[PDB]
């Protein structure tokens, strides 16, 4: 998963899924040095408008994020971007998907790759308060099956996961988290 | 209705514990609950502590009952990439908002800069730095606009 794309967890209406997701910059960086102008961001993925509202915000979250990180970095404030977000969510499931957005931007940012082979999930709100999501036992089996290593989850949900079966668990690191910026000293230590 | 039924499955695998089980008498206890129940499904009491910056508890009347939904905005672009040209800073509210709370949140916006003027002319903060809102879905249509003080 080189730079700029990720897999993605979905629970799909048949079973789960591990559709990737995909970024780029979308226009040349210096068609003016001093120019001040939006990085637009341009969504894709046969996505509803309920979506495409979340995807906006969580755009605005991670260009807030980036900027009171890295002062020196003004790539994502100036550059249009590109994104899209393959089919196969069930809909109510659907927003579940936007953290693993928010970190892609961030990779293309650093253009360093997150921790290899890291399924995540979970809903996110606007200052990276995960929020606890459901069909842990789905996205399971799916990932066992995908060579996941250390998947991280809604901090509220833990008993969850603790109630499925056995087999299913072992093998994979799991994490707990409210606050988005522990998922980003996870993945770049 | 959720508790009536919570309560029916502790009730009812009291009663595997007893046609079977070995104790004659069940005396539940807050910690004994877990055999009954199993572990919690609530545990953080409201969402969390209010970020000091940009949210303020909002109660609405949702179809079932109240709910104190938080409301997010933050600055949308850098500050000071022109101290001198002048253009204003939007909001984006979001939030599958009602075509009342458009009319409500533009007012709202108006008067807040006019206020910040009002109050603290030196300061121009709102009145020239970009802005993205996101009222929660969930409230009434009709009490949408209740929300605006917040």
């Amino acid at each position: 998963t080189p730079p700029g794309v990720v897999m993605g967890l979905a629970w799909t209406a048949m079973g789960g899924s591990t559709l990737f997701v995909e970024t780029s910059l979308r226009r040349p960086q210096d068609k003016d040095a001093k120019g001040d102008k939006d990085g637009s961001l341009e969504v894709t993925g046969q996505l509803g408008e309920v979506m495409k509202e979340s995807a906006r915000i969580a755009y605005t979250f991670a260009r807030a994020f980036l900027m009171q990180h890295a002062p020196a970095n003004d790539y994502l404030v100036t550059s249009h971007i590109h994104l899209h977000v393959p089919e196969g969510a069930t809909p109510k499931d659907g927003p579940s998907a936007g953290c693993t957005i928010v970190t892609a931007l961030l990779s293309l940012a650093m253009g360093r790759p997150v921790r290899q082979n890291l399924a995540m999930t979970g809903e996110v709100s606007l200052t990276g308060k995960i929020l606890p999501v459901g069909g842990i036992k789905e996205k399971t089996i799916a990932a066992k099956r995908a060579g996941v290593t250390c998947i991280v989850l809604p901090a509220e949900n833990k008993k969850d996961f603790y109630d499925l079966a056995a087999f299913i668990t072992e093998g994979l690191e799991v994490h707990f988290v409210e606050h988005y910026r522990e998922i980003f000293d996870i993945a770049f230590p | 209705r959720n508790l009536q039924k919570q309560v029916e499955k502790v009730l009812r695998k009291s009663a595997y514990k007893i046609v079977s089980g070995e104790a004659e008498s069940v005396e539940v206890t807050p910690e004994n609950l877990q055999d009954f129940v199993g572990k919690p499904v609530f545990t953080v009491e409201r969402m969390y502590d209010v970020t000091p910056p940009g949210v303020v508890m909002g109660l609405a009347w949702t179809a079932m009952g109240g709910s104190t939904l938080f409301v997010e905005t933050s600055l949308r672009r850098p500050q000071d990439k022109d101290a001198k040209g002048d253009k204003d800073g939007s909001l984006e509210v979001t939030g599958q908002l009602g075509e009342v709370m458009k009319e409500s949140a533009r007012i709202a916006y108006t008067f807040a800069r006019a206020f910040l003027m009002q109050h603290a002319p030196a300061n121009d903060y709102l009145v020239t730095s970009h802005i993205h809102l996101h009222v929660p879905e969930g409230a009434t249509p009709k009490d949408g606009p209740s929300a605006g003080c917040t």
